[PDB]
């Protein structure tokens, strides 16, 4: 088979995956939208005298303690998986490097030139 | 840590117009940290994808 | 000739030391383990003329020196020599010396340890190595050879280590050293070629012989059935240059030198032969390590370039070793120099670049640290 | 055709500036404008790849599909990245990371041959049913009926 | 990860791990109970290499490790290999966290203290589990066998349980604890095939023949009769293939093994075996239930895969009984694997959704917590 059809079907393979991508992220983009209106509701602050205006405030200071404690947690999950990663990366780079880290190189040439 | 992070609004002694812009003020943090709520989730999705597919090379090279 | 510091690596035996820089697959060159001196009254003035001659000027010029190898069975005994032929090989001929670069050495697993500590008090004090290392040799070829496992026969000049190695990791107790090698296998075939009326006595017969076994010589698969057509037909025969013209024609003696490799009697050793030795150095291994070294049997260092050899050795193991397990065995290109090549391997690893005696660390221990910090 | 346009799209303006300045070194001058296969070991050599006299041969031997005795400057480029691999940046791990996880429809960490056809098709070129696998036995090195992630990353530097 | 935040369920022996979610039908992935580390000196560098293997690592590269089993007849003595054992066992092959997931664990309730305290903390403390439950075989064993009535012989790697339960309830004072297990059947094989020349005394060799009485031993219903031909006829030997390739042949010795459950004083062990061990919890419970437990004697655990253990144990106990009655016993094909499957059951019933520990009762109360809330 020739070099082209093998390249382009390759290359057109990849560049659905970007559209997908590309996708992936307008998808997050929606969904974060939709997630905020649902997760951070607005306030129905106009039209409020003093107290009422107040339990807004005490309710806005336990919802923002909340999204914190949540937000913690959520990031500390997302470093966890970074360190693993990490880690893991390094355990293959080792298994792959002794099938060609000692055998891989540009040799020999002086050898012949002398 | 979390007792440094969230933030504290004035209000027993504040009238009405200072009572709105401090609720104003927790809302929008409010808000923005639940925006980065939903991208860290989206994140450590992705993440764990990674994860299992790296498990899956140490395996395989192995 | 360099622009870079990169580690030199020596491999110094009773035959020669192949020599260049680590990152290469190949020494630069490589420089006999001989001093040569002049055996006869100079009559003539204005000729030039050395007071001792080393390494390739030695060869070249050997019609009237008397020709010394420093190294007796891996041993240096005539340090003073190898100094002479290191200078050589490091100014003049690969053009680079440890005074810039640090430098690795190769060495078998039971060569006597002051050895190792006479040759890095020369580096460090005579050349001014920056840093040093000695590695294993089996280390080295497995390296060369891509792995991490096997058993090794290094085939060095004066002796043969054959040294278990498996997962990395040594396994000492199953070491079957034999006072076996290319060197000995060369005095069994000057006594035979004796007997056909050409003794080798003086140097430049000796260095002659030599390079017969080199060229001629071959093992085969069944040395019984080589012999019984090689003793009976002159179509066996070879006929070999000797330097004045004359031949040399060779017949069955072509292959009972290599195969004192096998019958080691024949030089009036008291030993049944490589694949017994290396057929032990598997067997004495537990059980869940002998099929990764049965599977692994690697030839390296010299001799292994005589023709049949990686039958012969399968073959002879396959006849010692339990039926259902598979015998392979390892013999690359890479033969005779994947010593040295696994040392440039080894030396540009980055896995071993804190793996370095520093001359600091030297000089604050004196030479003994090599017995501590590389083995 | 498609091999030839994909090898200048991956050269970068300071690089193929430099190829063709030092491929018309092919043509002596008031001639006709030939550019012939023998000064391809030179070549070489002139745009930084250090090759042995049997690699000058062998680019050699690679070019002259129709007997004419010469190289294009096209396909100079495709005989060049076959020799020295000068792609157009030739992308990430990370941006593979991300884009080999939208063939992996079900998260399994490998690419079979019904996600590589489907998003293939998806393009609007067509496969035929030779196609997809003989993608699949490029990046599967191993020989495992599939391209892993590993093996994507390998099978796919220097593409866009 | 899960469609549900399921238990996560380990069933943690002497001899294996089996381990999965609660809700399945079978573990996901079984590990040997073993910890291993090298007893040998790296040569090579750049060689990767851990510290310690764990489960089927430990029993890949077992080679040159040496094979430690962190439960000793049951109790933990090394909790941080059983950490490493367990991280391994939810991160590599469950591949789910227990962090988000309850975890189920296993133990005799004959174990002194110490394991269903460490097993509770090292989940709540290393591992953050949100919830706890160390669990009685017996219980598990039952639910798995379709009982709630009857012995459960769950000889398995360590020590034997023999609990009698009654409608559900244990009857505590019949259970007798046995120091007769499967750990002891293979020592006793690697002395007697020592005795026919080959001897087994190293780690590889143990796990050899763990390997040998798993695949040709059996225990026989009438082993007088058996040896009186197996140790005359090589017609009754059965070949086993070892490692490197030579061959093992087992006769009368094969059965030998196994009779030692029922012939104890084989291994120097003051017993009457576990046929009258079961006998004796029988006959220890009230005179109203005797009858019902004689009917329902329950095979789990190990050593009751091997050929006529089922008859075997129901005829030594016929002959202890009384007649007129039936002694029965039942042994399903979860044999082994039964006290995993029951805690799979017993993690997914309603009625056990409150004997959980929460990751709050455990720190308020801190690992002595596990005697108020578990059993
Ligand atoms: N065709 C051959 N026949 C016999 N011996 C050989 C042949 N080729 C190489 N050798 C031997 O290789 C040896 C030199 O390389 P080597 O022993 O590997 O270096 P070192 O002794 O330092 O380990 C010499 O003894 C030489 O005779
Ligand atoms: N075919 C067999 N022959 C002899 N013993 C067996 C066989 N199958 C299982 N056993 C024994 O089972 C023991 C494992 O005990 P096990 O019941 O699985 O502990 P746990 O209940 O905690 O999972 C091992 O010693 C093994 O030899």
């Amino acid at each position: 088979i020739s070099a082209s059809r093998k390249l382009q079907l390759k290359t057109l393979l990849l560049q659905i995956a970007k559209q997908e991508l590309e996708r992936e992220a307008e998808e997050r983009r929606g969904e974060k939208g939709r997630a905020l209106s649902t997760r951070c509701q607005p306030l129905e602050l106009a039209g409020l005298g003093f107290a009422e205006l107040q339990d807004l405030c005490r309710q806005l200071h336990a919802r923002v303690d909340k999204v914190d404690e949540e937000r913690y947690d959520i990031e500390a999950k997302v470093t966890k998986n970074i360190t693993e990663i990490a880690d893991l990366t390094q355990k293959i780079f080792d298994l792959r490097g002794k099938f060609k880290r000692p055998t891989l190189r540009r040799v020999r040439i002086s050898a012949d030139a002398m | 840590i979390l007792a440094e992070r969230r933030k504290v609004l004035a209000i027993d002694h504040l009238n009405e117009d200072q009572l709105r812009e401090k609720a104003k003020e927790l809302w929008q943090s409010i808000y923005n940290l639940e925006a980065e709520k939903f991208d860290l989730q989206e994140k450590f999705k992705q993440q764990k994808y990674e994860i299992n597919v790296l498990r899956n090379r140490i395996n395989d090279n192995q | 000739d360099e622009d870079e510091t990169t580690a030199l690596v020596c491999d110094n035996g009773s035959g020669l030391v192949k020599a260049g820089f680590a990152g290469d697959d190949a020494p630069r060159a490589v420089f006999p383990s001989i001093v040569g001196r002049p055996r006869h009254q100079g009559v003539m003035v204005g000729m030039g003329q050395k007071d001792s001659y080393v390494g390739d000027e030695a060869q070249s010029k050997r019609g009237i020196l008397t020709l010394k190898y420093p190294i007796e069975h891996g041993i240096i005994t005539n340090w003073d020599d190898m100094e002479k032929i290191w200078h050589h090989t490091f100014y003049n001929e690969l053009r680079v010396a440890p005074e810039e670069h640090p430098t690795l050495l190769t060495e078998a697993p039971l060569n006597p340890k002051a050895n190792r500590e006479k040759m890095t008090q020369i580096m460090f004090e005579t050349f001014n190595v920056p840093a040093m290392y000695v590695a294993i040799q089996a280390v080295l070829s497995l390296y060369a050879s891509g792995r991490t496992t096997g058993i090794v026969l290094d085939s060095g000049d004066g002796v043969t280590h054959n040294v278990p190695i498996y997962e990395g990791y040594a396994l000492p107790h199953a070491i079957m050293r034999l006072d076996l090698a290319g060197r000995d296998l060369t005095d069994y075939l000057m006594k035979i070629l004796t007997e056909r009326g050409y003794s080798f006595v003086t140097t430049a017969e000796r260095e002659i012989v030599r390079d017969i076994k080199e060229k001629l010589c071959y093992v085969a698969l069944d040395f019984e059935n080589e012999m019984a057509t090689a003793a009976s037909s002159s179509s066996l025969e070879k006929s070999y240059e000797l330097p004045d013209g004359q031949v040399i024609t060779i017949g069955n003696e072509r292959f009972r030198c290599p195969e004192t490799l096998f019958q080691p009697s024949f030089i009036g050793m008291e030993s049944a032969g490589i694949h017994e030795t290396t057929y032990n150095s598997i067997m004495k291994c537990d059980i869940d390590i002998r099929k990764d070294l049965y599977a692994n049997n690697v030839m390296s260092g010299g001799t292994t370039m005589y023709p049949g050899i990686a039958d012969r050795m399968q073959k002879e193991i396959t006849a010692l070793a339990p039926s259902t397990m598979k015998i392979k065995i390892i013999a690359p290109p890479e033969r005779k120099y994947s010593v040295w090549i696994g040392g440039s391997i080894l030396a540009s690893l980055s896995t071993f670049q804190q793996m370095w005696i520093t001359k600091q660390e030297y000089d604050e221990a004196g030479p003994s640290i090599v017995h501590r910090k590389c083995f | 055709d498609d091999i030839y346009k994909a090898a200048v799209e991956q050269l970068t303006e300071e690089q193929k500036n430099e190829f063709k300045a030092a491929f018309d070194i092919f043509v002596l001058g008031a001639e006709d404008g030939c550019i012939s296969t023998k000064e391809l070991g030179k070549v070489m050599r002139m745009l930084g790849q250090n090759p042995t006299p049997e690699e000058l041969q062998e680019m050699i031997d690679e070019v002259d599909e129709d007997g004419s005795g010469t190289v294009d400057f096209d396909e100079f480029l495709v005989m060049m990245v076959r020799c020295m691999k000068d792609d157009s940046k030739g992308k990430s791990e990370e941006e593979l990371s991300d884009l080999f996880r939208m063939f992996d429809k079900n998260a399994d960490g490998y690419i079979d041959l019904d996600e590589l056809k489907i998003m293939l098709q998806a393009t609007g070129e067509t496969i035929t049913e030779d196609d997809i696998e003989e993608l699949m036995k490029d990046g599967d090195k191993n020989n495992d009926g599939r391209i892993d992630y590993d093996e994507f990353l390998e099978f796919m530097k220097g593409v866009e």
